[PDB]
RNA sequence: UAAAGUUGCUGCAGUUAAAAAGCUCGUAGUUGGAUCUCUCUCGGCCGAAGCGUUUACUUUGAAAAAAUUAGAGUGUUCAAAGCAGGCCGCCUGGAUACCGCAGCUAGGAAUAAUGGAAUAGGACCGCGGUUCUAUUUUGUUG
C-alpha cells in the first residue's frame, strides 16, 4: 500500500534511503532498512513492525517514543480515529462506610501503531506510558490479547 | 432463586435445633457447607453428618445435639483482616468465653481462633453458637 | 416458578440414580445412533427422537447408552437444524400469535402474550449469542420471522 | 500379554500373564483374550490371611474384560485358590493444576481425569458384577470420612463373601475406608 | 423422624413421597414388556407413553396416550421389567 | 456532636400508627445452584529460569514530612507542658507505633470471578521440504 497519503513525504528520520547506487550497488534490488527498536520490559517487537512498511512517528516500535512509568492493561471499546483507540478501565471503590465497593470506570485514548492488525472491539490491550502524544493521549499500547473466543 | 446455598443450610440447622429435633435435613450439599459442619462438629456443636449422595447434588442428614443456640451466616462475605477479627468477635459472639466465627482463608475454612494461631485473614463464612 | 407466570409447579422428570445401560436394553450404542439418525432425516427435533426412542424403543436415556446427548450426535453427524429448537418453537408461537392478532385486533389478551413470548425469545437468543451457538448479528425481527419458521 | 504402560513388567505380573495366556490358547473364551491386555497386576493383604488380586486393565478394553469378567474371575480364582481377583481399569489422575505448576498442563484437565471421578470409577469397577444402587458418606466425630455402598440386589450372595477384600483394595489404592451393604428395599 | 434409619422401616413411607422429594429421587415409572398374542416378539414400552406405538411386526394400537400412564389395549399381556 | 436504632453499613421502619408503584414486561445496576486433590555459562539431584494459567482476597516486605493523636524515658516543686537531663570532666536520651484508598513487592490458594480441546487450523513426538543466518577459511578478503 501506499504509504504517503500525507502532503509531505513520509520516512523513518533515522534511516538514508538514498544512499548512492551504481551498477554494483545494485543487482536486481532497490533494499530499504527498516529502523526498529526492542523496547524494554519483556514486550517482544511485534514481527509487521519489524518487516512493515507503515510511517509511525509514536509507534514504540519503530517511533520516537519511550515506554517509561506506567504498564497498564484495558479493554479496547471504540477504534474511530487514526491511529488511535478508546479503551475502558473498569475497577471497583472501596466505600468504606459500607465497607462495600462501587462499579467504576474511566475511558482512555490510547495510542494504536499500525503493527497491530486485526484488533476488535473487546481485545485486551496492555499500554505502557510514554510522553504526552496529543491533547489526551499519554499511553501506547504495548501488546494486545484476542478476547475469549478466538477459533 | 436460591443463593448461599450456606445460608440455607444453617437457617435450616437453626430451626431444626429450636424445635428441638435429633435430625435436621440439609439440601442441596456442597463443599463450603461441608467445611462448616465439620467446623461445627469438631467443637461438639452438631454432632456426626451422614452425606446422601444423589447423582446431581448431595444430601446432609446432621444429628442435632441441643447444644446450639445459634448458626448463622454472614452475607456478604466480608474480606476480614486480622485487626477487624475483634470487632467482629464484639458484634457477633455473645462472650469472649464461647462461640465462633468462621472463615473461609487461603489455608482452609477454620473458626476465627485457628485463623489467628496461623496469622490469617479471608472472608466471614458466619458464626455459631 | 415459572419465568411469565405466577405458577409454582413441580412437575418435571425424576432421572434414577443408576446411569448404567438396561439390562433389557439389547441396542447397541451404534445402534441407538442410527435409530437417531433415521428419526433426524425423518424431520424430528431431538425431543421427539428422545420421545420416540424412550416409548417405542425402550431406551430410557440416549445419553447413558452412547455416551452423548441428541443435539451433540446430530451435529457431530452434521444433520442438526440450523437455531436450537427451543428458539425455534419460542419463534413459532410468536409468528402465530401475530397472524391471529393481525385480524383480531381488539385482542388485547394477545398483545400481552404476545410480549410475554418475545422477551422470551429475546432472553434465549441472547443467551445462545452468548455461547456463540447464534451469529452476533443474529436478531429477531418480527417483519419476516415466518421465514425463520 | 503384560504391556506395562511404563514397560516395567514383574514376576506375579508374569505369573498372572502366563496363567492369562493358558485361558488364551485354550477355554471357552479363547476367542477374547487373544486381542484383550492387561497393564499391570498387583497382590495386597486384606485382614487376616485373605489375598486380592487387583488385574489393572487399560480402559479401552475394559468393558469389553466386563463381557466375560464373570467367567474369567471364577477361573482365576479356582488356578489360585483362595485369593480373590477384582479388575480395575488402569487411569491415571491428572494432579490439580495450580499458579505454580511449573510445566503438567497444556490443554482443560478432563472431569474424567480428576481424582474424584478416578476414584468413583474404581470403586464402580471393583464391584463390577453388582451394580451400586447408592452412597452414603458418614463424617465421624474425628472428621474421618466413611463410605457406605449399596450394592444390587440382583447380584448378593454372588459377592457377599467379597465385601471384606473389596474394603482392602479400596483402602490399598485409594486411602479410603468403605463399608459394602445391601439394602432391603429397590 | 429419624430419617433414613434402618431400625423403622419405611419403603411405605418412602414410595408414598413425591418422587423428587425422597431421599433419593427415583421415577414413580418403568418399562414393560409386552407381548400381542397375534405378534410373536417383545416391544418393550414406557408406562407414561405419549405415543401410539404399534406393533413391530403389524399395525395394532399396543398403548394409548392418556393424562399419567398410557392406556395398553386388551389381551397384551405386559410385565415390568428389573 | 453524642443522646438519634428519630437516616439504621453495623442497625430502623412500611396490614391498622407516616409508608408497597394499579398491574405486568423489561435494559443498565445488584445478586446468582452442584461440581475439578525435575529444564538456560556454576569451582556448595550442587548458583537458575519462568515464557507458563489473570485477578480479587489474605499475610508480608519496601516506600511513605514534621507538628497533632497514641505511646517509651525524664520529679516543670506537681500539672498542662518541655525535650530534657543524670553523676563525681564523665554517662544518657531526643524512642516506638499508626499513616486509611490507589501505586510497588513477595508467600498462601479456601472463597469469588475468569481461561483452554467440540467443523479440532488440540497437546507431545519424531519426519518432507527456506533463508546475510555478527564467521562454518591467521590464507590478501575471493
Amino acid at each position: 500500500a501506499d504509504i504517503q497519503t500525507e502532503r509531505a513525504y513520509q520516512k523513518q528520520p533515522t534511516i538514508f534511503q538514498n544512499k548512492k547506487r551504481v551498477l554494483l550497488g545494485e543487482t536486481g534490488k532497490e533494499k530499504l532498512p527498516r529502523y526498529y527498536k526492542n523496547i524494554g520490559l519483556g514486550f517482544k517487537t511485534p514481527k509487521e513492525a519489524i518487516e512493515g512498511t507503515y510511517i509511525d512517528k509514536k509507534c514504540p516500535f519503530t517511533g520516537n517514543v519511550s515506554i517509561r512509568g506506567r504498564i497498564l492493561s484495558g479493554v479496547v471499546t471504540k477504534m474511530k480515529m487514526q491511529r488511535t483507540i478508546v479503551i475502558r478501565r473498569d475497577y471497583l471503590h472501596y466505600i468504606r462506610k459500607y465497607n462495600r465497593f462501587e462499579k467504576r470506570h474511566k475511558n482512555m485514548s490510547v495510542h494504536l501503531s499500525p503493527c497491530f492488525r486485526d484488533v476488535q472491539i473487546g481485545d485486551i490491550v496492555t499500554v505502557g506510558e510514554c510522553r504526552p502524544l496529543s491533547k489526551t493521549v499519554r499511553f501506547n499500547v504495548l501488546k494486545v490479547t484476542k478476547a475469549a473466543g478466538t477459533k | 432463586v436460591r443463593m448461599n446455598v450456606l445460608a440455607d443450610a444453617l437457617k435450616s440447622i437453626n430451626n431444626a435445633e429450636k424445635r428441638g429435633k435429633r435430625q435436621v435435613l440439609i439440601r442441596p450439599c456442597s463443599k463450603v457447607i461441608v467445611r462448616f459442619l465439620t467446623v461445627m462438629m469438631k467443637h461438639g456443636y452438631i454432632g456426626e453428618f451422614e452425606i446422601i449422595d444423589d447423582h446431581r447434588a448431595g444430601k446432609i442428614v446432621v444429628n442435632l445435639t441441643g447444644r446450639l443456640n445459634k448458626c448463622g451466616v454472614i452475607s456478604p462475605r466480608f474480606d476480614v483482616q486480622l485487626k477487624d477479627l475483634e470487632k467482629w468477635q464484639n458484634n457477633l459472639l455473645p462472650s469472649r468465653q464461647f462461640g465462633f466465627i468462621v472463615l473461609t482463608t487461603s489455608a482452609g475454612i477454620m473458626d476465627h481462633e485457628e485463623a489467628r494461631r496461623k496469622h490469617t485473614g479471608g472472608k466471614i463464612l458466619g458464626f455459631f453458637f | 416458578g415459572r419465568m411469565h407466570a405466577p405458577g409454582k409447579g413441580l412437575s418435571q422428570s425424576a432421572l434414577p440414580y443408576r446411569r448404567s445401560v438396561p439390562t433389557w436394553l439389547k441396542l447397541t450404542s451404534d445402534d441407538v445412533k442410527e435409530q437417531i439418525y433415521k428419526l433426524a432425516k425423518k424431520g424430528l427435533t431431538p425431543s421427539q427422537i428422545g420421545v420416540i426412542l424412550r416409548d417405542s424403543h425402550g431406551v430410557a436415556q440416549v445419553r447413558f447408552v452412547t455416551g452423548n446427548k441428541i443435539l451433540r450426535i446430530l451435529k457431530s453427524k452434521g444433520l442438526a437444524p440450523d437455531l436450537p429448537e427451543d428458539l425455534y418453537h419460542l419463534i413459532k408461537k410468536a409468528v402465530a400469535v401475530r397472524k391471529h392478532l393481525e385480524r383480531n385486533r381488539k385482542d388485547k389478551d394477545a398483545k400481552f402474550r404476545l410480549i410475554l413470548i418475545e422477551s422470551r425469545i429475546h432472553r434465549l437468543a441472547r443467551y445462545y449469542k452468548t455461547k456463540r451457538v447464534l451469529p452476533p448479528n443474529w436478531k429477531y425481527e418480527s417483519s419476516t420471522a415466518s421465514a425463520l419458521v | 500379554i503384560v504391556k506395562p504402560n511404563g514397560e516395567k513388567p514383574d514376576e506375579f505380573e508374569s505369573g498372572i500373564s502366563q496363567a492369562l495366556l493358558e485361558l488364551e490358547m485354550n477355554s471357552d473364551l479363547k476367542a477374547q483374550l487373544r486381542e484383550l491386555n492387561i497393564t499391570a497386576a498387583k497382590e495386597i493383604e486384606v485382614g487376616g490371611g485373605r489375598k486380592a488380586i487387583i488385574i489393572f486393565v487399560p480402559v479401552p478394553q475394559l468393558k469389553s474384560f466386563q463381557k466375560i469378567q464373570v467367567r474369567l474371575v471364577r477361573e482365576l480364582e479356582k488356578k489360585f485358590s483362595g485369593k480373590h481377583v477384582v479388575f480395575i481399569a488402569q487411569r491415571r489422575i491428572l494432579p490439580k493444576p495450580t499458579r505454580k505448576s511449573r510445566t503438567k498442563n497444556k490443554q482443560k484437565r478432563p472431569r474424567s481425569r480428576t481424582l474424584t471421578a478416578v476414584h468413583d470409577a474404581i470403586l464402580e469397577d471393583l464391584v463390577f458384577p453388582s451394580e451400586i444402587v447408592g452412597k452414603r458418606i458418614r463424617v465421624k466425630l474425628d472428621g474421618s470420612r466413611l463410605i457406605k455402598v449399596h450394592l444390587d440386589k440382583a447380584q448378593q450372595n454372588n459377592v457377599e463373601h467379597k465385601v471384606e477384600t473389596f474394603s482392602g483394595v479400596y483402602k490399598k489404592l485409594t486411602g479410603k475406608d468403605v463399608n459394602f451393604e445391601f439394602p432391603e428395599f429397590q | 423422624p429419624l430419617a433414613k434409619d434402618l431400625l423403622h422401616p419405611s419403603p411405605e413411607e418412602e414410595k408414598r413421597k413425591h418422587k423428587k422429594k425422597r431421599l433419593v429421587q427415583s421415577p414413580n415409572s418403568y418399562f414393560m414388556d409386552v407381548k400381542c398374542p397375534g405378534c410373536y416378539k417383545i416391544t418393550t414400552v414406557f408406562s407414561h407413553a405419549q405415543t401410539v406405538v404399534l406393533c413391530v411386526g403389524c399395525s395394532t394400537v399396543l398403548c394409548q396416550p392418556t393424562g399419567g400412564k398410557a392406556r395398553l389395549t386388551e389381551g397384551c399381556s405386559f410385565r415390568r421389567k428389573q
